RNA sequence: ACAUAAUCCCAAAAAA
């Protein structure tokens, strides 16, 4: 498995998670194209992370075929918070919290296989007949 | 309501809109091609065709003359418009002011970019 | 007895009596009977009335739509609608039809799509008076004001409030037909018709 | 107005995930007919065009500087 | 007929395993692939019987899935065509200005495919008997599949529902996603496998013996085997749809020949259902023509 | 004869 991580980078975790779930389960190529033409602040960063992950995959692991690489797991954690003073009216100060995001990428070789297909009639006729016999 | 209405706003006043059109048309006739937002471009098309047609009317004619002087203040644009750009489009009717799309977006507002160009 | 039409426009007419009459024109492009569905409990049978533009065939793609047009031997059509026929004696198989089907002096009902106003305030919808524009009134001018009473917490279902208006089906009743043109396929109908010109409308037999 | 009580995790997740549908993924990817590079659909390439537009801008600046 | 087909498939699998073993017996080789499709690309690997499609996979998944044909040293080849030593690899696709090669390959793949389908349907009923004739490609956009049948099939008429069922089974095998195999075999073992088919025997004996190359390429799809002098369609996912248009009966030298013909869909794209019906009419008319 | 939706806790029933 090929792991890559980026910490102490300042971006919205909730916003980066949008592009993080986007490439999860998807193949390297499709994820690359997506992140390239995806419009957001996380697009560039996650693109860099992916590119570095591919470079590490090729150089360190010495992978024979690049097409056998896909994205198995992607996650976004929260780092330290920078507290800033936001000046408001009537002599009151609010607390502006600048967040941070630690991006983690876990890659596994082999062809990507994901099936979300579920037959309704089969699952119903099986679960009902098994629940009636229990 | 927006029902049956051309002549968009784009967050500018009437004078600001007209002046914007005059500036974009200035750059367009000067450089023969320009890059701007898709809305401003699509809006600029018709006015460009209008100025071209006004140039096609006549050089000696006063109506076309004062119209051309009204929209374009610059003294450099008019002779290049009438003597050079106009006679090549003489045969064309709707064949000028082509619009194309630009692959990337701005780093700030991510505004959709488009280019307007006359036929060479 | 009825057919699907297309709103054309309006214009005044002058009767020999000298009385002015404001009428609207309903144009008939094409009409064909597609499917005939018999029923029992409803005590009536349904027929298919269809007005095509023939252009939409390529830009509108569906399996069932195209297969329907092809298997029925029907040319490409823009609008397919249904009509309820109570009388079983007047029911005919699939046939093309003309705008001569209507006669002058007959009162008809017109079903069409009302003009969409988009998102509209409490005004222009339920026709509320609103608040005054003066005398210390602050930002209450177009506001609906109070809604419910302290007794009942929740507001009653069906309460009048600002929202989307128009773009829905409406039927106008009691519209007299002054005259019809077969060759030009034009229908002269006295009254008002829902929606803008070129929008699909429906001419049906009224109830009097 | 002010919130009556603190939001539970479940409501937050169900609100921030399902209805927004995250980011809907369509296919914008198409191969450039010229250089064969991957670019956006219904749009000019970002490889064989931007360089030619910069060369055309430099040629227009050189022609405008030579004419003056 | 099932035992003979299973014995022929087992003998063909054993002959393919023996030929592959004797040819790949030396696993030490140098394969260098260098060339510009897109700008320049330079790669060096060590393998025997190297596949250029594996190099397409080496580049990326995109160029891999978009790979149709492989141009090597100026000579067009299939993506399954083995490469040796130094080679210049180019990727040819349908959208390119040279549709000819992928078109011919497409028509020959379609002929083969139904070559399997008809046989499988004829394996459903033991009553029928099938003998394969040679296939005739037509650059006009047509392909003619020639065969002969038992007397019982000569007496019984080909009702419309039949051909519809053949089409359904064809699409069935089309979404079944079965990979094509490319084998290199001698004319002898091939003669032995094709013994039950007279026309193919005559084909190999007459044509292949005059050829200096004793190495013949057998394309295997499922339990079906076909002889091809040219490239084959990359996968079963490449072909979106298929149709059976019509048949013909030719009389030559007091012999009857039954020729089936149909059409194919390139790059998994169809304009509409209307133009599809139009394509049916066009297909049948092109069958009526029988170009030669 | 009082003011949001009914029955004096469901539905009904009958007159040890
Ligand atoms: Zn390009």
């Amino acid at each position: 498995e090929i792991y890559h991580c980026r910490r102490q980078i300042k971006y919205s975790k909730d916003k980066m998670w949008y592009l993080a779930k986007l490439i999860r389960g998807m193949s390297i190529d499709q994820a690359l194209a997506q992140l390239e033409f995806s419009d957001k602040k996380g697009a560039q960063i996650i693109k860099e992370v992916l590119l570095e992950a591919q470079d590490m995959a090729v150089r360190d692991h010495n992978v024979e075929f690049r097409s056998n690489l896909y994205v198995a797991e992607s996650t976004s954690g929260r780092g330290q918070y920078l507290k800033r003073i936001r000046y408001h009216g009537r002599g009151r100060f609010g607390i502006m919290e600048k967040v941070f995001c630690h991006y983690f990428v876990k890659l596994v070789e082999g062809x990507x296989x994901x099936x979300x297909x579920x037959x309704x009639x089969x699952x119903x006729x099986x679960x009902x007949x098994x629940x009636x016999x229990x | 309501i927006s029902h049956g209405r051309v002549f968009r706003r784009l967050g500018l006043g009437p004078e600001s809109r007209i002046h914007l059109l005059q500036n974009l048309l200035t750059g367009l006739v000067r450089h023969e091609r320009i890059e701007a937002s898709w809305a401003r471009v699509d809006e600029l098309r018709g006015y460009a065709e209008k100025l071209i047609d006004y140039g096609k009317l006549g050089d000696t004619n006063e109506r076309a003359m004062r119209m051309a002087d009204f929209w374009l203040t610059e003294k450099d644009l008019i002779p290049k418009l009438f003597q050079v750009l106009a006679p090549r489009f003489q045969g064309q009717n709707g064949g000028y002011t082509r619009m194309l799309q630009i692959p990337n977006r701005n780093e700030q507002d991510r505004a959709k970019m488009a280019v307007i160009e006359y036929k060479g | 007895v009825g057919l699907i039409a297309l709103k054309l426009g309006m214009m005044p007419l002058w009767t020999k009596d000298g009385q002015k009459h404001v009428v609207t024109l309903l144009q008939v492009q094409d009409c064909h009977v597609l499917k005939y569905t018999p029923k029992e409990n409803h005590n009536g049978r349904m027929a298919a009335l269809t007005v095509g533009g023939k252009t939409v065939s390529h830009f509108h793609k569906s399996a069932s739509i195209l297969e329907f047009y092809q298997e029925l031997g029907l040319p490409p059509k823009q609008k397919v609608k249904i009509f309820n026929v109570t009388e079983n004696a007047v029911i005919k198989p699939g046939t093309p039809l003309y705008a001569a089907h209507f006669r002058p002096g007959q009162y008809v009902d017109v079903t069409a799509k009302t003009i969409g106003k988009g998102f509209q305030g409490v005004m222009r919808r339920w026709g509320f008076k609103g608040q005054p524009a003066t005398h210390g009134q602050t930002k209450t001018h177009r506001r609906p004001g109070a809604i419910s009473t302290g007794d009942v917490a929740r507001v009653w279902p069906g309460t009048k409030m600002p929202g989307q208006l128009g773009n829905i089906d409406r039927t106008a009743f009691g519209l007299k037909v002054w005259r019809i043109n077969t060759k030009h396929n034009i229908i002269y109908v006295n009254g008002s018709v829902p929606g803008h010109k070129n929008c699909l409308v429906k001419i049906k037999d009224s109830k009097l | 107005a002010a919130p009556k009580n603190r939001r539970s995790i479940e409501v937050n997740r169900c609100r921030r995930r399902n209805p927004q549908k995250l980011i809907k993924v369509k296919n914008n990817i198409d191969v450039c007919p010229e250089c064969g590079h991957l670019k956006q659909k219904h749009i000019l390439c970002g490889y064989c065009x931007x360089x030619x537009x910069x060369x055309x801008x430099x040629x227009x600046x050189x022609x405008x500087x030579x004419x003056x | 007929x099932x035992x003979x087909x299973x014995x022929x498939x087992x003998x063909x699998x054993x002959x393919x395993x023996x030929x592959x073993x004797x040819x790949x017996x030396x696993x030490x080789x140098x394969x260098x692939h260098v060339g510009k499709t897109d700008p320049g690309t330079v790669f060096v690997m060590n393998k025997n019987i190297s596949t250029p499609y594996s190099c397409a996979m080496h580049l990326s998944e995109w160029y891999c899935r978009k790979s149709i044909l492989a141009l090597v040293d100026g000579q067009p080849w299939d993506m399954y065509k083995p490469l040796t030593k130094s080679c210049e690899i180019k990727f040819l696709t349908f959208k390119d200005d040279d549709p000819g090669e992928v078109n011919k390959a497409y028509w020959r793949s379609c002929a083969m495919m139904m070559g399997c389908v008809i046989e499988r349907a004829f394996k459903d009923e033991y009553v029928v008997s099938l003998v394969r004739a040679p296939e005739v490609p037509v650059i006009a956009g047509a392909f003619c599949y020639d065969v002969v049948l038992d007397k019982r099939l000569d007496e019984w008429m080909p009702t419309k529902e039949n051909l519809h069922s053949f089409t359904k089974d064809a699409r069935a095998l089309i979404y079944k996603d079965l990979p094509f195999e490319t084998l290199e075999v001698e004319a002898k073992v091939a003669l032995e496998i094709f013994q039950h088919n007279k026309y193919k025997l005559d084909f190999i004996e007459e044509k292949a013996s005059q050829n200096p190359e004793r190495i013949v390429k057998l394309h295997r799809f499922g339990d079906f085997i076909d002889v091809s002098e040219g490239p084959l369609i990359p996968r079963t996912s490449i072909c979106f749809q298929y149709e059976v248009s019509a048949v013909h009966n030719l009389q030559t030298q007091s012999s009857l020949v039954r020729r089936f013909q149909g059409l194919s869909l390139p790059v998994h794209l169809r304009a509409h259902f209307t133009i599809w019906n139009k394509l049916l009419e066009r297909s049948r008319k092109m069958v009526t023509e029988d170009k030669t």
